[PDB]
């Protein structure tokens, strides 16, 4: 029973996906340039505000 | 098994049934329903709640084709961003054995070809909506893949330096400069490339890469 | 084995008898083996007052007629291959003509046998597997290969005179396609579906005429070769086709001047001014001869695997794959006469040169019929 | 404690006398390239530079490297080359 | 109260035309100097003549074309000497199933030159009893006994548009099986040699065909092209009208 | 038109019905119109009985609908999958959820019988039943009746003066005739199979010298009845022409003297077919294996008549030397990167050998826990020269747990389990765990070994098993042994295919009140502490400080369930000095697998295992650590520890206290003299061997031939003491005879079931001695 009286409306248990090290660039030195990306990997920055974890349902609307 | 009823008793019940939390009834009466009645107004609904059924009841395989089924005849629907980011979320939990992780072993340096996949199924869908309500989750699991895939390129880079092909790590830690430059493993493999490019004697060109590891010592 | 592994098929069953005669066996003596469930054309022939009669084996019989005595027994397997005790494997259609015999096998090889002898008089290898009945004219044997190969060996000692390269589609229907032959010229058709005219002492193609049909419904089978043989009548050549055209066509290189939407792979006769026939699923019908006009279409016995029909006393005598011979009036198509000759079955056409009647059983031996 | 199995390790772009000889001052990359084949490994960091090493080691016998450098300018004209037989830092 | 009829492959036969053709053939009947048998005879056989028209006209109506209504006018007009567009919408459906009949029936015949074939008339009924393409479960049996009835009923004397009416096939069963003007060769050849011994004011025992038991009764005693043209078309038209009834869905509700 | 009143509208909406008429509300109406609109809702094809009725209140219709198809039912379909049916019904239109049309239901049955063309059926039935259901709904059943399949009544070739037909024939796949006896197919002609088996035919008279020998057509006819299927080939078979000389030109890229050595051959020998493609395909694998992967290789006859003689001349074209960029694993959910990496002999940033990856292959298959593992080539978009490397494997479902307890005759309960991993959460590791806890005795043996302590494989493993084999209850008689033993081992790899193993182990073990049983005693003179044969009252105690060592030799294609290669396995621990006992002892297993068809499918098994134990000087091998056979693992067919010598009871007052009619042993009330027992006591000589054919199983498809195994097995085995004494019995038999072979022959199955591998006997001993327990039945997990 998946629903389990409290797991009726969220994502699987597991959540170590919540605390992750920030992504930090790294700096340029002097003399010399970092390789040019690929832009294959990568997040663009977008507004906070939507529930996570447990907090956000997933059910049809 | 299932009646020959109108839609509206038999959808009613299968409701009843998933709000109760008995997955196997209802999948039963939803599989039924959409075998009967594949033209009606509840179609829609019915596939919307069959692909949660099948997430909750741990059927990713059938999952995952129903995703895909709904997301292709229907490429313009209100509710694409819900069928994404449940086909971002299935991909991403195919990945997890949920019996290593009792044991705490890092589930890292496997096979990440469904990370891959769920890492573009959210950039996807952050991209195409970016004013929905999954879109600070969907970057977060984003976040989270692009670490583990950084940290399972700097294991395979481990093993060859452990072994001795220093042009395979090399070019592994290049890969990962290029693509990840931005993730602890990247900032924790250098001393790999460091080491690499010592051993075949070019100390010209480990030079750089103990300016780049030297100016971000702090 | 694979009986057992087989569903049952419908096939309808035999009519009322309402024997009006009873027609019983003049001689019911035997021929070699049987040629077993194997679709051949070997059918026995009579003239000069005996019946020359073959087997799958290779094995050749004269026998005497008004009685079952055994005139002759000769032997034609090969004793001069890799094995020289092999099956010659007969499946040409036996014909006779003068003190001659001419046999064929499916093994590209032609026989011709003296008669009162049995002594083999030649042999011949042919382009491809004889699968037709020879048929003698103008000092030359024609015969029709199962590869569009139709032949002409020289009648005085075997040689061959010429070839005609007609068309063999891909999944083409058996080929057993008797020529006829017409003031000098000869009429055959081929496996494509083209009935076509050569003359015959040149070698050279006179008329090509297509009688089938379209595509129908499905490309997979339905297929469209003519292997009855034309009839000509009148400066008129008569031929049929498998999803069928009755066509009716001018000798002298002519049109054609009507046709029907009736399809038969055996043989068809034609009295006086109407024509006889049966077709596939078993339907003999008789059709006038001015227009197509259909006459009567008995249709009772149904995928009971008939023969070609024969005349016999002004009726229709038609054999069966059970056994049977069936009796039909030569008006408004009502039964007559049957008779359980033989269980054996029957797959050749019935003889009647003379007014004598002879059916060969497919696994047994042949059979005279009285009136 | 040297007598295990090792198996042999290959690292190299399989560099030869003939082909090493056949280039001079003064190509571009694209014949140069023909010439010589994709290298396996080049800076990323400040310029354009093309390494061809050529690494071997059978069992314990000792390890082989010869080393060559080609520098490049903006156009694709190769400004300079330098090679190495053996591995100079004995 | 326009129930359907019968259904027919898409279209269907309603009960307005039927009604409407009883009419018309009654009056014209009368004016032609004719009796009518039992009316439910009549009934059955408006209901299987629109049957009939209505399957030869999906079969040219959803193709082919339509008839030019002026032409249609002049024709009228001409062949002259109730609602108008009723009369109208019915002289039309006449015209355009002709049209689609006739050239289905040329469609299915070639004629070679008359001169590879080189080279009186009668006024005549003709009564044809319908058979099935397999008739194997007897048919032509109880057909052929309703034959000789007809043939011994026809003899005693009785009106001979009574026998035509009660089992006929043709599409002139409505006004007797009359033909017309018939040349002796201008028939078709399964009637010749009934004809060389036909004599005025007898009648001749059936043929067997086909299409069906022929009963033929004489009533009156670059030619060549149309002379076999007319009873190629005849005969063949026949056979088609056989072949076009048997291969369509017909469903009949009471 | 103030009103319209519809009875009968149950699945059409009423604004689309209404739209359907000519005529709506406020039109005015006649019979004309009325007509028309009926026409016109005919005209969409959605009704079937629609009528208006005779109503003075406005307007009424009663309209019937087409039923709806709530379901398909296709009953009969004996050799057709129900959903290609579905598929194919849906190609028409005729998919649930649509009116079902009484018109088309005769094309529909049409379609289906056009569907069976392909398969072979031709007199195929299939016949429509409309079910009615409430709420206008009908059930739909398809029966099927398919009337007989094609059958190949004879292929006949035509012209041919060197060979015969049946020789021909024999190797084609259409075989015209299946003997009487054996039915291992069917007379099924597939359109498929034709060019192949033309190409079989090709090739044998291309091998034979036979250059200018070519197809001239071939016919299938079909007989008509729709059931019988001849074949007709013509062929030109030519001349005998015989092979001369070799011309091979090209690019050789420097390679031209071993490219020559391969393709050397003496002339005066005919011209060959198959010659010519092994020859193309093994220079292919040569200048692969040097880095050129992607060559170019023609082979052009030129054909003399004046001699009837050919050359061959061989255009070779080596391309550029392919680099590997990077490697990668596809489908190890469970194993970790190293551990598929870790064994390759190909790495990233070289130039590739065509050699090395078929042996990282074929390592990744003798690994053991990879059901499948395929390899893919695939070169880099951009670059002529780079090219990538992919494994495809699949997991399996390593390990095993063992279970049972053993209650057979009021037996004592054992409680007995065990767990092997062979790789614990993909670490590569081997743990194993088993034991008992029990009232008369204890069990605890745990082994944990990491075969890759250092990265060129050398192999650290440790076990530590402590068994008390107590048998004890309440009374002291009981043959009390309590033994605790740690083992470490330490192996590396010699050259290729060769391990070897050296460790050591202390084992400290005690017994205590034993039954007389003469080994003993022969054991204990030769300590010679001088136990007395009247009374059960012994203690026992030693310290063995052991050296292991060992050799393996692994080359076979699959770890489990192998088909071709062979294993070698001899292990032997002798004592040094320091210890209460001198003795050594040697064992040697050995597994050869020899497969017979190219496909490796039927094999042939030959297993070995011999054993050898004795004293070094002075002692003798201590009785406890001796030798058996028997049971589900060694000889099938006996019961586990019956082969070899038996036990000699001495009779004395302690040796039974002969309690209620118990204990009747050796006891001197119920014994006088000294008897042969039927325990059975090990001897320190085996020998045994076995022979199995290895079929596929007649059971199951071939999606699961890998996973149940069926052999036939015949066994042999022996085992018997070397310090024995003759003389010193008058009459007792001898157990120092290797003769007494016992032998056994049966049926075995063994099937990965999700507890471990669970094999099935059935074996019926042959030879039988006495003493010897034979068991008919046996089953086990291992």
């Amino acid at each position: 029973c998946s629903s389990d009286s409290r797991y009726k409306r969220q994502v699987s248990g597991d959540e170590a996906y919540l605390e992750a090290a920030p992504l930090a660039e790294l700096h340029a030195p002097a003399g010399m340039i970092l390789p040019v990306t690929s832009g294959d990997y990568a997040i663009p920055v977008t507004n906070g505000s939507g529930a996570v974890g447990k907090a956000l349902d997933i059910r049809p609307p | 098994e299932v009646p020959d009823n109108p839609p509206n008793e038999i959808y009613a019940t299968a409701q009843q049934k998933l709000q109760d939390g008995n997955w196997r009834q209802a999948i039963t009466q939803l599989e039924a329903l959409d075998n009967r009645y594949p033209f009606g107004p509840y179609s829609q609904q019915v596939q919307l709640d069959l692909i949660y059924a099948y997430y909750k009841n741990a059927d990713l395989p059938l999952a995952q084709a129903a995703i895909d089924r709904f997301i292709r005849l229907n490429p313009t629907h209100p509710n694409i961003d819900y069928v994404m980011y449940m086909r971002g979320l299935t991909n991403m939990a195919l990945d997890d054995s949920a019996l290593q992780g009792f044991f705490g072993v890092d589930r890292s340096d496997r096979d990440p070809q469904h990370a891959r996949a769920a890492f573009s199924d959210f950039s996807k869908l952050v991209r195409g909506y970016p004013n929905s309500q999954y879109t600070t989750d969907a970057t977060k699991r984003l976040v989270f893949l692009k670490d583990r895939l950084a940290k399972y390129e700097y294991s395979v880079a481990e093993y060859y330096t452990e072994r001795g092909a220093w042009v395979a790590v090399v070019n592994r830690v290049e890969g990962m400069l290029r693509d990840y430059p931005d993730t602890q493993a990247t900032r924790d493999a250098l001393p790999l490339m460091e080491n690499a490019y010592r051993q075949m004697q070019m100390n010209a060109q480990a030079e750089k890469v103990a300016k780049i590891i030297a100016a971000n010592s702090s | 084995l694979f009986n057992s592994e087989e569903d049952v098929v419908k096939m309808s069953p035999l009519p009322t008898v309402e024997n009006q005669f009873t027609p019983t066996t003049a001689w019911s003596t035997s021929v070699g083996s049987g040629i077993g469930n194997f679709y051949s054309n070997l059918h026995p022939a009579l003239a000069d007052n005996v019946v020359y009669a073959a087997d799958r084996a290779g094995l050749v019989k004269a026998l005497n007629a008004d009685d079952g005595k055994e005139i002759w027994s000769v032997s034609l397997a090969e004793k001069d291959g890799w094995f020289s005790k092999e099956p010659a494997l007969l499946s040409g259609g036996v014909t006779v003509s003068g003190g001659h015999v001419y046999i064929g096998s499916e093994k590209a090889q032609v026989y011709a046998l003296n008669t009162s002898d049995g002594t083999v008089a030649w042999q011949t290898k042919v382009a491809g597997e004889a699968l037709s009945r020879p048929v003698v004219s103008d000092g030359l044997v024609l015969i029709h290969t199962s590869n569009g190969q139709l032949q002409a060996l020289n009648e005085a000692d075997g040689a061959v005179k010429w070839t005609v390269n007609l068309d063999m589609p891909s999944l083409s229907l058996r080929g057993e396609s008797a020529p006829t032959t017409a003031f000098g010229a000869a009429v055959v058709g081929g496996d494509n579906g083209r009935v076509s005219a050569v003359l015959m002492e040149q070698g050279q193609m006179i008329w090509q005429q297509r009688i089938s049909q379209a595509t129908g419904s499905t490309e997979i089978d339905r297929l469209s070769d003519v292997d009855t043989t034309p009839v000509v009548v009148n400066g008129v050549v008569f031929a049929l086709a498998y999803n069928g055209n009755l066509t009716a066509l001018d000798l002298r290189s002519g049109q054609i001047m009507w046709k029907r939407e009736l399809g038969s792979v055996n043989d068809f006769i034609v009295d006086g001014n109407r024509i006889y026939l049966v077709d596939q699923n078993d339907r003999v019908m008789a059709l006038t001869i001015d227009g197509g006009v259909t006459l009567w279409t008995q249709s009772d016995l149904l995928h009971r695997l008939l023969t070609s029909p024969v005349l016999y006393n002004g009726n229709l005598v038609v054999g069966d794959s059970e056994g049977y011979l069936h009796w039909i009036n030569v008006e408004d198509g009502r039964f007559v006469a049957q008779q359980k000759v033989d269980s054996s079955g029957f797959q050749t056409e019935p003889v009647a040169a003379d007014g004598k009647l002879l059916i060969q059983a497919k696994d047994g031996t042949v059979y005279s019929i009285t009136r | 404690e040297r007598v295990v199995y090792r198996p042999d390790i290959n690292q190299g772009n399989y560099l030869t006398a003939n082909d090493v000889s056949k280039i001079r001052v003064g190509m571009t990359q694209q014949q140069v390239a023909y010439a010589l084949g994709t290298p396996l490994m080049s800076d990323p960091f400040g310029t354009n530079t093309w390494f061809y090493v050529f690494r071997q080691q059978p069992g314990h016998e000792g390890v082989t490297q010869q080393t060559l450098t080609l520098t490049f300018n903006s156009s694709g004209v190769l400004t300079n080359i330098d090679n190495k037989p053996a591995l100079s830092g004995n | 109260v326009d129930c359907v009829a019968a259904v027919v492959n898409n279209g269907v036969v309603l009960e307005s035309d039927v009604d409407g053709l009883m009419q018309s053939v009654k009056l014209n009947a009368a004016q032609a100097r004719q009796q009518l048998p039992d009316d439910a005879t009549l009934r059955h056989q408006i209901m299987e003549r629109l049957i009939m028209d209505q399957i030869i006209l999906q079969m040219g109506q959803k193709m082919g074309v339509k008839i030019s209504d002026e032409q249609l006018d002049q024709a009228i007009a001409n062949i002259a000497k109730l609602n108008y567009n009723t009369y109208r919408n019915q002289i039309r459906k006449e015209m355009i199933i002709s049209e689609v009949r006739n050239n289905e029936v040329r469609r299915r015949i070639t004629i070679l030159p008359q001169e590879v074939e080189s080279l009186t008339e009668l006024n005549l009924s003709h009564i044809l009893i319908p058979l099935p393409e397999n008739p194997t479960s007897d048919q032509v049996n109880e057909a052929e006994s309703q034959a000789r009835a007809i043939v011994d009923q026809a003899r005693n004397g009785a009106d001979f548009g009574k026998l035509a009416i009660a089992h006929s096939a043709d599409q002139q069963a409505l006004n007797g099986g009359q033909m017309g003007w018939g040349r002796i060769q201008e028939l078709p050849g399964i009637f010749a040699q009934a004809l060389s011994t036909a004599k005025k004011g007898d009648i001749v025992g059936p043929i067997r065909s086909g299409v069906g038991f022929h009963i033929l009764k004489v009533n009156d005693l670059d030619r060549a092209y149309r002379m076999l043209m007319n009873r190629k078309f005849s005969e063949e038209a026949a056979s088609w009208m056989q072949e076009q009834r048997a291969s369509a869905y017909v469903k009949i509700l009471s | 038109v103030k009103d319209i009143h519809f009875e009968g509208l149950q699945r059409v909406a009423v604004g689309a019905a209404l739209l359907s008429m000519p005529v709506r509300t406020g039109d005015t109406v006649n019979d004309e119109d009325i007509s028309n609109t009926i026409r016109a809702l005919f005209a969409t094809g959605n009704f079937e009985d629609v009528c208006v009725l005779r109503d003075g209140d406005t307007l009424l219709v009663q309209v019937k609908e087409r039923p709806t198809i709530a379901s398909i039912t296709f009953s009969g379909n004996k050799s057709v999958k129900d959903d290609m049916l579905k598929q194919n019904l849906e190609a028409s239109g005729v998919r649930v959820g649509e009116s079902l049309d009484r018109t088309t239901i005769a094309d529909i049955e049409k379609g289906l019988e056009d569907f069976y063309y392909s398969v072979g059926k031709y007199s195929a039935s299939v016949k429509a039943v409309v079910t009615p259901l409430p709420r206008n709904r009908v059930d739909l059943k398809l029966v099927f009746q398919e009337g007989v399949s094609a059958e190949i009544q004879q292929i006949n070739i035509v012209g041919n003066h060197a060979f015969t037909t049946d020789e021909l024939i024999s190797h084609f796949q259409l075989r015209d005739e299946v003997p009487w006896w054996n039915v291992v197919g069917d007379r099924k002609y597939q359109k498929q199979k034709l060019a192949g088996d033309l190409e079989t035919l090709r090739s044998y008279y291309l091998d034979r010298g036979y250059a200018r020998f070519n197809i001239d057509s071939t016919q299938v006819s079909l007989t008509p009845d729709k059931k019988g299927i001849y074949v007709t080939v013509n062929i030109t078979e030519g001349d005998q022409y015989k092979l001369s000389g070799v011309e091979v030109s090209g690019n050789l890229a420097g390679h031209s003297a071993e490219i020559e050595q391969l393709t050397k051959i003496e002339p005066g020998e005919l011209y060959n077919g198959t010659k010519v493609t092994k020859m193309e395909d093994d220079i292919k694998k040569l200048l692969g294996r040097y880095g050129y992967a992607y060559p170019r290789v023609q082979s052009m006859p030129e054909i003399n008549d004046a001699d009837k003689t050919v050359k061959l001349r061989v255009n070779v074209d080596a391309g550029n030397r392919f680099y590997v960029r990077k490697i990668r694993f596809e489908g190890n959910d469970t194993s970790k990167d190293a551990v598929l990496r870790r064994e390759m002999r190909q790495m990233e940033g070289a130039w590739l050998g065509s050699d090395l990856v078929d042996q990282g292959k074929e390592r990744l298959n003798r690994l053991g826990f990879f059901e499948t593992v395929d390899t893919d080539t695939q070169r880099v978009p951009g670059s002529p020269d780079q090219v990538d490397v992919v494994y495809k494997v699949k997991e399996r479902n390593t390990g095993s747990f063992n279970f049972g307890i053993g209650y057979g005759t009021e037996s004592g309960v054992s409680f007995q389990a065990g767990v092997q991993q062979d790789n614990w959460l993909g670490t590569g590791y081997a743990v194993g765990i088993n034991g008992t806890k029990n009232d008369y005795q204890t069990y605890a043996e745990l082994s944990v070994t990491n075969p890759y302590f250092t990265v060129d494989g050398v192999s650290l493993g440790g076990r530590l098993f402590y068994n008390d084999f107590q048998a004890d209850d309440a009374d002291l008689s009981d043959y009390t042994n309590k033994s605790y033993g740690t083992d470490v081992t330490l192996g590396f790899p010699i050259n290729e295919y060769n391990s070897l193993r050296a460790g050591l182990g202390y084992v400290h073990n005690s017994l205590s009140n034993m039954q007389p049983q003469v080994a003993m005693w022969r054991y204990l003179y030769s300590m010679g502490e001088h136990p007395s044969t009247s009374d059960q009252d012994n203690s026992f105690k030693t310290d063995d400080f052991t050296f292991n060592y060992g050799w393996t030799y692994n080359k076979l294609d699959r770890g489990y369930f192998p088909t071709d290669g062979s294993r070698v396995n001899l292990t032997g621990k002798v004592t040094i000095p320091g210890s209460d006992n001198e003795y050594y002892k040697v064992t040697l297993d050995t597994a050869t697998y020899v497969p017979i068809d190219d496909d490796h499918k039927w094999v042939v098994l030959g297993r070995t295992r011999w054993g050898y134990g004795d004293g070094l000087g002075g002692k003798e091998m201590p009785f406890y650590e001796n030798f058996y056979a028997g049971g589900s693992s060694t000889v099938r067919g006996f019961q586990s520890n019956t082969i070899g010598p038996k036990a000699v009871y001495f009779p004395h007052q302690a040796s039974n206290y002969d309690p209620d009619y118990d204990y009747e042993c050796a006891t001197q009330d119920g014994a006088k003299d000294l008897c042969k027992s039927d325990d059975a006591v090990g001897g320190n000589a085996m020998a045994v061997a076995s022979l199995e054919f290895i079929t596929p199983t007649p059971f199951i498809s071939d999606k699961y031939a890998n996973s149940v195994r069926t052999s036939f097995f015949w066994d042999m085995g022996t085992v018997w003491d070397t310090n024995w004494d003759s003389s010193q019995y008058s009459g007792y038999p001898d157990y120092s005879d290797p003769s007494n072979i016992r032998m056994s022959a049966g049926i075995a199955l063994q099937w990965m079931s999700p507890l471990g591998p669970l094999v099935f006997s059935y074996a019926q001993p042959f030879k039988k001695y006495d003493g010897d327990k034979a068991e008919q039945f046996q089953f086990n997990i291992g």
